[PDB]
Parts: structure tokens; sequence; C-alpha cells
């Protein structure tokens, strides 16, 4: 019905049927063609709506709103965390002299008497007091999150999840409402992937005990040799 | 003894072009119509980008393989790519000054398509159109010279 | 120059001024004296 | 030229039988073995040289290869046969005799 | 370059392989094909000398069989030629020849 | 009209009369991917005027010749930058008078 170059995905700014796979009735669902009866409250109006409420926890619209905000905030924090749990180890295996690049050991760097050099450079942050660090952090993050929940110096009458003034959308990527609608989906999908992968970081720490990039490397060395089933008998009750 | 091939241009025996296989063979007409020079509805900057990519990529070869540093192993390709970059820059300059010299009189006669339907003039043949065409030619030509070097470096069977 | 006579050109002067005088100033000149030749009068 | 108002697209009055018939009229006599080739044929020796030079594909044939003689003679006869077949067919259909 | 005009004037000047004036399997020696092979279907050279597809529905089922066999046979020809062709170049198959490749 | 009965002159069609034809032009708007076209319409946005393009060309060419004379000719290992590497044709003025 179309020509070759429209099939091949040319001609940007033809997007109103491309939101159909992420919003609306006939969108992609959590079990795909094997998920018939989506919850009636998951109408397809919000980003990331795949019809997954098996436990019915979001049946109330207001708790659904609160859960959406929880999801997006967790997603953003988990994206930052997934990037930050791999950046030091990547940089250390590329050769930056980070003293403890593994993430679940990265907090114990501040107890070495050379302090917490940021990239392993003593001329950088050079933090020694974990208590002063925590105090600074508590003050700043309390101000920050209280500003988030009602408003602050960066806009008060803005949305609770996507404020998008000149402080939180300073590149203007989301001025087109369709670009905004699909970027919301990209945000929530990358964020759900990051939350799953951060759960994976947690479990791979508690189970394996090495770094996540070290786990990737020892899996790529001999995958069938070394897997999560290698550590299946680790939590044996003795 | 029928079926003569060579015809007057659009049937006009007094305009003086003599349509001919090399001129109006459907394969030839198709190929020449599909060239960015004759895509009169497309923006001149993009046609210039395509033309410049092509020409910058092609005119690096001579400078690489036949230049004065052609017999130095790793220096031949660099020197040729830079010579081609300079030639592309000169050509962009020439294109710019041509756009300054040519488009001042604004011809008044319309155009047709050898079929009868009058089309709009190519925006390329204006001051703004030719300026953006020359900008596109410069960008595309430097990009194509850089890509010629990249192909010297990454193509498997480059001698 | 140090003390012999001031305003002596540097050693790199020819390498810069021969290209300038032969590739650039002729380019500038021919471009300018091409726009001026083809310039229509109002 | 009172005719020819638009350069007819079918300027070559194509008959797909013409190339096949010229090819067969040349290559079949070109597959007849003769005394001068040592019992071999022109097409046979030409294909033999094609094989001998495809055995080192990048390295092209030499000046002293004899592949060029077979090539040029075979294609002389073949192009001549094909063009004369086209001419004859389109003269038979049209006038010209 | 000229714009080719639509097919209201030119509905079937290109229908060389369909219609009554279509090529047949004996050329000029075919005479006239059977009354059911009328040239609406592809590859109809009028070859039904056994009359096996005299019924229209049997003719439809045979067209299905022929086209599916044709696609499978094209895939099969390419698949028997390709491994042997690349085995003549130095790709070390177990048995590049097709009627021995199954026992690999 | 203009093609009717060898009437190759029309005052109401001076385009066909004078032979003002686009022999190969096509006015189809669709040639390039829109993201690519956007990329290249924005890459040339700064130099899409005559003055800006000539400023770029002047800057690039002057910088290029200056860095070629200062650095690029020596990087190319040009004989004029290496020097004679010999005593040259110094003492051999003429065949008769060997002048310095
Ligand atoms: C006044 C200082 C102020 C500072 C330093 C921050 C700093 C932060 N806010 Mg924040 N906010 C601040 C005021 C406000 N915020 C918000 C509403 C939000 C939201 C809704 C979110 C943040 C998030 C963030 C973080 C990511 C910043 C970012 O998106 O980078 C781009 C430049 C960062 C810690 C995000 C976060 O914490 O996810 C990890 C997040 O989702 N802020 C409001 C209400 C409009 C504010 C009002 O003043
Ligand atoms: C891939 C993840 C991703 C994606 C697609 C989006 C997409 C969006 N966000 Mg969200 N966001 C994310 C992650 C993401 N965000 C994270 C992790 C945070 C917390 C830092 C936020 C915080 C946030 C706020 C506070 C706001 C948005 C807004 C927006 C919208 C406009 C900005 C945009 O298009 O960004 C596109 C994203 C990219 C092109 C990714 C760039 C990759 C970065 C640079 C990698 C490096 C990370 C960096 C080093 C970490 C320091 C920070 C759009 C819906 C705004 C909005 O909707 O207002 C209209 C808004 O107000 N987001
Ligand atoms: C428009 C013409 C055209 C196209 C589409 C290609 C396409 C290709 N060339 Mg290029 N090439 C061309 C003209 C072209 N070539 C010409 C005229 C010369 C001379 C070369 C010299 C050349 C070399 C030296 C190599 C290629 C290679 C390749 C292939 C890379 C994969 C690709 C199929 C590479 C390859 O894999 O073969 C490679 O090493 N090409
Ligand atoms: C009209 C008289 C005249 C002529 C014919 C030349 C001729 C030449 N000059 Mg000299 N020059 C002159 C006056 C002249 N010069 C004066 C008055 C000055 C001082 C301002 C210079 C300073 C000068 C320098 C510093 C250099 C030359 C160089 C050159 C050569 C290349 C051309 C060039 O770069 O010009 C450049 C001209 C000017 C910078 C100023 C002209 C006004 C050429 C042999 C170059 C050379 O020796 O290469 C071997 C070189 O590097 N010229
Ligand atoms: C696509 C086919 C193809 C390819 C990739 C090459 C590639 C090459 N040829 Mg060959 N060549 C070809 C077709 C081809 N030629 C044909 C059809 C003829 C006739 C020749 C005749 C020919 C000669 C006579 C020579 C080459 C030579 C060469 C090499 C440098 C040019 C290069 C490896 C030269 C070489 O390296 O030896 C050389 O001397 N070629
Ligand atoms: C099993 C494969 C197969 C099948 C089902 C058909 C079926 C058909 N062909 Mg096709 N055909 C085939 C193979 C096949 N053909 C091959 C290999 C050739 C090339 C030699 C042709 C060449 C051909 C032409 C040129 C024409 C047809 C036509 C027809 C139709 C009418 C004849 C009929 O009823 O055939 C019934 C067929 C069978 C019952 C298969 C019997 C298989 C036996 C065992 C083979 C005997 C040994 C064999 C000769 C070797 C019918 C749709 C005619 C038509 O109208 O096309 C639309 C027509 O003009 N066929
Ligand atoms: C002839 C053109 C030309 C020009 C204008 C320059 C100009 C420059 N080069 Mg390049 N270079 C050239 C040719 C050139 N070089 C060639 C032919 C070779 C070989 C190199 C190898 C080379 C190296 C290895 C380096 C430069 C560097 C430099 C810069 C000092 C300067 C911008 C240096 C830089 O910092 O940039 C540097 O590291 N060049
Ligand atoms: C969050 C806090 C952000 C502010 C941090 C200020 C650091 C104060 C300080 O002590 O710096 C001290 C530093 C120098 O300190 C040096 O840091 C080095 C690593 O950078 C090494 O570690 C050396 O050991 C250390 O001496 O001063 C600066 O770096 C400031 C120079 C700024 C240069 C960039 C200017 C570009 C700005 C424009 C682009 C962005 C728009
Ligand atoms: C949907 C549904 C449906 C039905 O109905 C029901 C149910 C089932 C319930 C549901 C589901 C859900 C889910 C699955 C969830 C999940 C979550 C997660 C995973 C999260 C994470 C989450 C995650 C997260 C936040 C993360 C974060 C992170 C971070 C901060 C980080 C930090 C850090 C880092 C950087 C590193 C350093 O050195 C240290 C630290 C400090 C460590
Ligand atoms: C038309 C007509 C008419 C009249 O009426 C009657 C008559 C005569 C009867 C008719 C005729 C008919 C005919 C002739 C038929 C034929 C058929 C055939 C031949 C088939 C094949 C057919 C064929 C085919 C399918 C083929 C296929 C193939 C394939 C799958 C392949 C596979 C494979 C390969 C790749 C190789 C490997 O290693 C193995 C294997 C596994 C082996
Ligand atoms: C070199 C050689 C030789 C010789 C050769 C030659 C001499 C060749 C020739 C060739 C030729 C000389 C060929 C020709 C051909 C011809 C043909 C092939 C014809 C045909 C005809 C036809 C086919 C017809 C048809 C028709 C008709 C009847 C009518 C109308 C229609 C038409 C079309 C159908 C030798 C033996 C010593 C040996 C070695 C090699």
């Amino acid at each position: 019905k179309k020509t070759i170059r429209e099939k091949a995905g040319w001609w940007s700014n033809g997007g109103n049927e491309k939101l159909s796979a992420f919003y609306g009735p006939d969108r992609g669902l959590w079990l795909g063609p094997l998920s018939g009866t989506t919850p009636a409250y998951l109408t397809g109006e919000f980003p990331g709506d795949y019809g997954w409420d098996s436990a019915g926890l979001s049946a109330d619209p207001e708790t659904f709103k609160r859960y959406r905000e929880l999801e997006l905030i967790h997603a953003r924090w988990a994206m930052l965390g997934a990037l930050g749990c791999i950046t030091p180890e990547l940089l250390a295996k590329n050769g930056t002299p980070i003293v403890e690049p593994v993430w679940f050991k990265a907090g114990a760097q501040i107890f070495a008497e050379g302090g917490l050099d940021y990239l392993g450079n003593p001329g950088l942050v050079h933090a020694q007091s974990i208590l002063a660090t925590l105090a600074v952090q508590v003050i700043l993050m309390g101000a920050i999150e209280g500003y988030r929940v009602n408003g602050g110096p960066a806009g008060e009458g803005l949305d609770k999840l996507h404020p998008g003034g000149q402080f939180f959308d300073p590149l203007g990527l989301a001025e087109d409402p369709d670009a905004f609608a699909e970027l919301k989906v990209k945000e929530i999908k990358n964020g759900r992937l990051a939350m799953f992968s951060m759960f994976g970081f947690f479990v791979q720490a508690i189970v394996t005990g090495k770094g996540p990039l070290a786990n990737l490397d020892e899996h790529l060395a001999s995958p069938f040799t070394s897997n999560a089933f290698t550590y299946a008998q680790k939590f044996t009750p003795q | 003894k029928k079926a003569q091939v060579i015809s007057p241009v659009n049937g006009d025996p007094f305009v003086g072009m003599l349509e001919t296989p090399v001129t109006s063979a459907p394969i030839v007409a198709t190929y020449l119509s599909n060239l960015p020079a004759y895509r009169t509805g497309v923006a001149p900057v993009l046609r210039g980008v395509e033309i410049g990519l092509a020409h910058g990529f092609l005119l690096a070869g001579p400078f690489i393989k036949l230049g004065p540093l052609r017999n130095v192993p790793e220096t031949a390709e660099i020197a040729g790519s830079l010579s081609a970059a300079g030639l592309v820059l000169i050509l962009a300059l020439c294109l710019s000054i041509y756009g300054s010299a040519q488009f001042q009189s604004t011809p008044s006669i319309g155009v047709k398509t050898l079929s009868g339907r009058s089309v709009a003039r190519d925006p390329l043949f204006s001051a703004d159109g030719w300026s953006e065409f020359a900008a596109g030619f410069l960008v595309g030509g430097e990009a194509g010279v850089a890509w010629a070097y990249v192909c010297t470096q990454i193509l498997p069977y480059y001698s | 120059a140090a003390q012999g006579y001031p305003f002596v050109p540097p050693s790199w002067a020819p390498s810069v001024f021969v290209p300038l005088t032969g590739l650039v100033l002729p380019a500038i000149a021919m471009a300018t004296l091409f726009v001026y030749i083809e310039k229509e009068a109002p | 030229e009172a005719s020819n108002k638009s350069f007819p697209r079918d300027w070559v009055k194509t008959d797909p039988l013409v190339p096949v018939l010229g090819f067969a009229g040349w290559t079949i006599p070109a597959n007849i073995g003769v005394s001068a080739f040592g019992g071999q044929s022109l097409f046979g020796l030409f294909t033999q040289s094609i094989g001998e030079n495809l055995a080192h594909f990048p390295t092209g044939p030499a000046l002293d290869d004899k592949f060029w003689l077979y090539l040029i003679t075979y294609h002389l006869g073949l192009f001549l046969t094909i063009t004369l077949g086209q001419i004859g067919v389109q003269g038979r259909k049209q006038g010209y005799w | 370059r000229r714009t080719v005009k639509p097919a209201s004037k030119a509905s079937t000047p290109d229908s060389f392989w369909y219609g009554p004036e279509r090529p047949l399997f004996l050329g000029a020696f075919t005479g006239e094909p059977p009354s059911y092979l009328t040239g609406e279907f592809p590859g109809d050279y009028g070859w039904d000398t056994a009359g096996l597809s005299a019924d229209p529905e049997t003719f439809k089922r045979y067209r299905e069989l022929e086209l599916i066999h044709a696609r499978w046979a094209m895939l099969g020809a390419l698949g028997c030629i390709f491994p042997e062709l690349l085995g003549s170049y130095g790709v070390p198959f177990g048995e590049a020849v097709w009627f021995k490749a199954g026992a690999q | 009209k203009y093609g009717e009965n060898s009437r190759y002159f029309d005052l109401q069609d001076m385009e066909n009369t004078t032979g003002s034809w686009d022999m190969y032009g096509v006015d189809e708007k669709k040639r390039y991917p829109d993201n690519q076209a956007k990329f290249f319409t924005q890459a040339t946005d700064i130099i899409s005027r005559r003055e800006s393009l000539r400023a770029l060309v002047a800057l690039s060419g002057i910088a290029a010749i200056v860095t070629y004379g200062l650095k690029g000719a020596k990087d190319a290992d040009l004989p004029i930058t290496k020097g004679p590497q010999t005593t040259g044709e110094n003492g051999k003025g003429g065949s008769v008078r060997s002048r310095l």
C-alpha cells in the first residue's frame, strides 16, 4: 500500500501512527498476543502501559498515580545508578587508577586514610569524613526533594514528574508533544530496564561477590562453564 | 524502410538539439533525471551535499595515487586527501562567486518538460539557492574527502 | 632581529609569504575582480 | 523528418530472439574444431584460457597469453553476427529489401 | 525525459504472456490450446496434452501444486549448487555435494 | 496550440516556441531521508550565505597555507624545507671560472 522508502522508515514528522504501539487500545502488551483482558484502568493513556497489573495493586486511580510517580522516580535513580555502577569499573579496566571501582565496595574507599579520591586522583574531591559527606548530602537532598514534591526555585506550578521548564528541559527536546509522548516511553522503558538491571546488580553482588563487569567478563570467557547456576549451591542450608 | 530514430527536439525542427539515443534513450533520460542536479523540487543544499560527497570522494584518488608523495606508504593517502580538501575548498569558492555573478537578471521566460506542462524554476538557480548549494557542496566534499581517507584505511582490498 | 638590524624577516617568512603570494592573494584578487566584473549596474 | 515528433522509446526494435540467434550462429561454428587450432576450437580455446586465467583471478591475463587473441576474434565475429542479425531481422520486418 | 502517460489508453499493450495471443509450448505447432487454458494464469503455454486439469478446480489445485513445487525447487537448486560451488573454492564442508550432505 | 499541424510558433506558448524546456528535471519533493536532510540542512546553516561561506573559505585556506608553510611542508618532508644536505653547486660557477 506504501512505497519502498516509506516502508524503510524515511520522512520524519510522519508520526501519529507511531504512538499507536505505545498508547491507545491496540498497543503492545506485557504478554504480547497472549494478554487478552487488560485491566480496565490501564486504558493506554500513560507511558509504559503494557497492561501489567496481575496483582491489581493499581486498581485505585489515585494510588495508580502515586505508583506511577514511584515508578518514574525509581527508574531515574536506577538509571543513574546503573550507569554509576559500571562507569568506575569500565574506567578502571581502561586504566584510570580508581582504588575500588567495584560499586558495592566503592563506599569503603572513604575509610582509607588517603581519603576518597574521585577518579583515584588525590587532587580531586579527596573526601575523608563520611559523616560530613552524609550531612552535606542530607541537607542538599532534603532541599532538593522537598522542592521536587511541591515546587522550588526551579519552577513551582510545574508537573510533578515532567516539570520541563528551563531547568529540567534546557535542551528543549520535549517541545513537540508527540516527541514528548514517545520520549516518555523511552524514559520509562530505559528506566525499567535499569531497575531490573539494578536488581540484577544487587543479586549478583549478594550471590557472586564480584563486580558486574567482572561477571560479564567471566561469563564471556566460558558462558556454559560459568553461569548463575555455578552459584546455585552457594546458599545451601548446612 | 521505416522507423527513423533521430528526431528534432520535442518535435521542433528549428530549436536545434536533435533528440537522439544518447540524449533521450529512456535509460539515459532516467539516469540523468535521477541525478541530484535535475531534482528540481529537492532543496539545493542537499543536492549540493550529495554532489560534493561524490566529487570529493572521487577526486582524492588522483591526488593519492599520482601526487608527489604517492610513493610514501602512510603519507600518500594523507597528502592526497589534503590536496583534495584544498581543491574542494577552491571549488566551493568558485561556486560561491558564480552564484554572486550569475543570479542578478532574473530570467522571465517559463520552463516546460518536453510534454507541455510548465514547471517552476529550479530554486537552485537563484542567489539563495546557489549559496546554500555551495555550502552543501563544501560540507559534502570535505566529508567525502575524509571518507576517502577512511576508505584508504578501512577497506580490506585497498592497495 | 637581535641587534644587527631590526625588522629582519624570520626564517619561516618565505614558506608563508610565497603561498600567500601565489595562492591566496591571487584567489582573493581574482574572486573580487570577478564579482566586480560580472556585477550588474542598477 | 515529418515523423518522429517525440523520439519513440522503442528506438531499438528489440527482438529477444536476435541475441540468442547471433550467439548460436557464431558460437556453434566457433565450437567446430579445425586443423589450425590443433584440433581444438576458437570457443573451446577461449573458454580454456578463461579458465586458466580465472585460476589466478586478481592477476589479469598477460600480454603473451593468447587469451586476448581468442577474446578479440570471438567477439569480432560475435558482435558482427549479432548486429547483422538485428539489421537483417529489422530489415525483413521493415522494408530495406 | 518525458512523463509516461497512464494506462486508460494502454490497458493491455504489454500483455504478452496472457490473453489469446500468448506464447505456447509448441510455438506455431500448438494450434489452439484447450478451451480452459485461456491465458489468464501465468506460464500458460497451453500444455495440457493429458487433460489432467480439464476441471477448473483441479486446475486451481494443480496451479497451487506447481507454484509451491516451483518455489521449493528453486530453493533446492540454489541449495544444491551453492555448497558445492563454494566447496570448489576452499570452504571445507563435510560433504559439499547435495546427495551426500545429509549424512554429514 | 503548438504541436498542431506543424505550428511551431505560439504567442501564448513562448516556452515551447523558444525551446525553454527542462529536458531532465523532475520536481518530486521526495529524495532523501528526512533525518539526513535535517542533519545536512543544519550542518550548512551557518555557511548557507555567500558571506559566511567565503569567510569560512578564507579562514580555512589562509590557515591551511600558513600551517603548510610553517608545519605542513616540513611534515610532508619537502626538499625545499630539508635544505640542500650538500655543499651544493657553490664553487662551480662556470666551466671556465669556477666561481663561488
Ligand atoms: C509491574 C507489576 C505488576 C504486578 O501487578 C505487580 C508487581 C509484580 C509487583 C509489579 C512489578 C514490580 C516490579 C518488578 C518492581 C521492581 C522494582 C525494582 C527492580 C526496582 C529497582 C530499583 C533500583 C534502584 C532505585 C537503583 C538505584 C541505584 C542507585 C541509587 C545507585 C547508587 C549507587 C551507585 C551508583 C554505585 C555506588 O558505588 C553506590 C550506590 C550508592 C549503590
Ligand atoms: C505440464 C504437464 C502437462 C501435461 O498435460 C501432463 C504432464 C506431462 C504430466 C504435465 C507435466 C508435468 C511435469 C513435467 C512435472 C514435473 C515435475 C517436477 C520435475 C518436479 C520437481 C520438483 C522438484 C523439487 C520440489 C525440488 C526440491 C528441492 C529441494 C527441497 C532441495 C532440498 C535439498 C537441498 C537444497 C540439497 C540438500 O543437500 C538436501 C535436500 C534436502 C535434498
Ligand atoms: C571462426 C571459426 C570458423 C568460422 C566461423 C564462421 C565463418 C562463422 C560464421 C557465422 C555466421 C555466418 C553465422 C550466421 C548465422 C545466420 C543465422 C543464424 C540465420 C538465421 C535465420 C533465421 C533464424 C530466420 C528467421 C526468420 C525467418 C525465417 C523470417 C522472418 C522471421 C525470422 C526471424 C523468424 C571456423 C569454422 C573456421 C572454425 C573456428 C571458428
